[PDB]
């Protein structure tokens, strides 16, 4: 589902 | 040219392509491929008996020739050490009357054994290294060239001298028996040698001819995995990285990043052994990006167009590139398979070395027809945390910077843009 957005979300964090 | 004996396969058999027509029998126990490669075993009826042609004029006795082939040797049994050290074995003999010339191997030794009319026994062997954290020899095919003269019995590996011994002390040598390929000593039950393009020359071979015809033997339209053996489509794979060789990629706890850590060594007792594990971090498998170009086969060619996926929680998981990252390198984003807008997940697989090597590069781009390239995928130190004291942290990553640094000539095998492609192999136990 939007499992996909809440990993997108967590790169967005790694990635600063 | 000067060749006077050529082992290939044709329909289901090794046959003698010189032009000399000599009969080649090869018994129920050898495994043969298309790939020219076959695999001598313990079984009594794994063997190839060749037999010189009688019919045309050939030399009785003869001390000018050479001998060339590829081998992959099997990694010893971690439980075998002493018997790998110790336990000499045949695997190529070609003897009458007491004389003439054999390959033996003990361990991490490949020997040429020549004996003449007299009984006078000369050796000349290679050794390759059993502690090496990554060894270039163990399990992976490598190109054997011996050379005899009245002087020097030379060996050459992947074109490059390595051994003589001197052979005046020797006049009259048979080379005119038949030659056996079969496994011949005390040997393990699970023994086993692959060798292909086995040939034999009337003449001692240059520095020059041998390496041209390493260059050769290498050349093909499709890459390699890391023990020599063709690429493939839809193989698991695990991912060595050339330059970071103590490097594996390992998908993050809680993070759809791959970071990098240090691969695990040899841990028992042994003083006569040391290696990296090569079995560790993501199983990668590789995809062809389209199915409406033609696909008979399934081995991945130089500039195919390629997803790179790999296996977590029960699923096919893909490696993408961000689209607008304006650094010079960036995380990998590894992730369930997704259309979206976000990330770039087309790669070619391309082949900047001009040398024979194992190791190819993979090359995000925006599509199969964009001719722009985003960046070469690799390994880089991120800043991780820290005010007074910097962490730093190996990921998985994209860079720019390789683009560059690939054009540069003669080709930097140091590279973190290398990477070799590791499957499962029986010859390889750890
Ligand atoms: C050492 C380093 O930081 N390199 C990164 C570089 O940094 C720039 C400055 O250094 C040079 C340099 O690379 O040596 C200085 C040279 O003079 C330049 N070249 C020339 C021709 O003179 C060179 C140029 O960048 C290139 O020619 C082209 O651009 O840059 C560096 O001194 C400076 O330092 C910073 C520092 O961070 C600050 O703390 C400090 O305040 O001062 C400065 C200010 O920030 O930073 C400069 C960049 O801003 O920059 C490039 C980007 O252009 C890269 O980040 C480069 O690092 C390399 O990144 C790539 C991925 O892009 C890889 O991660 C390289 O690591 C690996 C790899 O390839 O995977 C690891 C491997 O283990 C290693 N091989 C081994 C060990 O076997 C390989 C590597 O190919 C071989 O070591 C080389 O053969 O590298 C990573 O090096």
């Amino acid at each position: 589902e939007d499992a996909f957005s809440k990993l997108k979300e967590k790169f967005m964090n790694e990635l600063h | 040219n000067n060749i006077i004996l050529n082992l290939r396969y044709k329909d289901n058999n090794l046959i003698d392509l010189s032009g000399y027509g000599a009969k080649v029998e090869v018994y129920d126990g050898v495994e043969l491929n298309d790939k020219n490669q076959f695999k001598l075993t313990s079984s009594a009826n794994s063997k190839i008996r060749v037999t010189q042609n009688q019919n045309i004029i050939f030399n009785s006795v003869f001390l000018d020739f050479s001998v060339s082939f590829w081998i992959r040797i099997p990694k010893y049994k971690n439980d075998g050490i002493q018997n790998y050290i110790h336990n000499e074995y045949t695997i190529i003999n070609c003897m009458k009357n007491n004389s003439g010339w054999k390959i033996s191997i003990r361990g991490n030794r490949i020997i040429w054994t020549l004996i003449d009319i007299n009984g006078k026994t000369k050796s000349v062997f290679f050794e390759y290294n059993i502690r090496e954290d990554i060894s270039e020899y163990i399990n992976r095919w490598f190109f054997v060239t011996i050379t005899n003269n009245l002087n020097n019995a030379k060996i050459y590996i992947n074109g490059k001298l390595e051994s003589n011994t001197d052979i005046k002390d020797i006049r009259e040598v048979i080379a005119n028996g038949e030659i056996i390929f079969k496994l011949d000593g005390d040997i393990d039950r699970t023994q086993f040698i692959w060798m292909k393009y086995f040939s034999i020359f009337n003449t001692e071979l240059s520095q020059s001819n041998i390496e041209e015809r390493y260059k050769i033997q290498s050349y093909s339209e499709y890459l390699k995995d890391f023990w020599g053996n063709p690429l493939m489509y839809n193989k698991e794979y695990y991912m060595f990285n050339a330059g970071n060789k103590n490097s594996y990629i390992k998908l993050k706890k809680d993070s759809p990043v791959g970071e990098i850590l240090t691969r695990s060594k040899y841990n028992q007792n042994s003083k006569y052994i040391n290696y990296r594990d090569l079995y560790i971090g993501e199983k990668f498998i590789i995809r062809r990006k389209s199915n409406s170009q033609s696909i008979n086969d399934d081995i991945v060619r130089k500039e195919d167009y390629i997803y790179l996926d790999f296996f977590n929680l029960n699923q096919e998981w893909r490696v993408y590139t961000y689209k607008y990252f304006k650094k010079e390198e960036e995380k990998l984003f590894l992730a369930p398979i997704s259309d979206s807008d976000e990330f770039y997940n087309t790669i070619q697989i391309k082949e900047y070395d001009e040398q024979p090597t194992y190791s190819c590069q993979l090359l995000f781009k925006k599509d199969e027809e964009s001719t722009d390239e985003i960046g070469l995928i690799g390994i880089h130190r991120f800043y991780e945390s820290g005010w007074w004291f910097e962490e730093y942290k190996d990921y998985f990553c994209i860079s720019k910077w390789y683009l560059k640094e690939v054009k540069r000539k003669p080709y930097n095998l140091k590279l973190g843009c290398n990477w070799q492609f590791i499957p499962k192999d029986e010859g390889w136990t750890e």
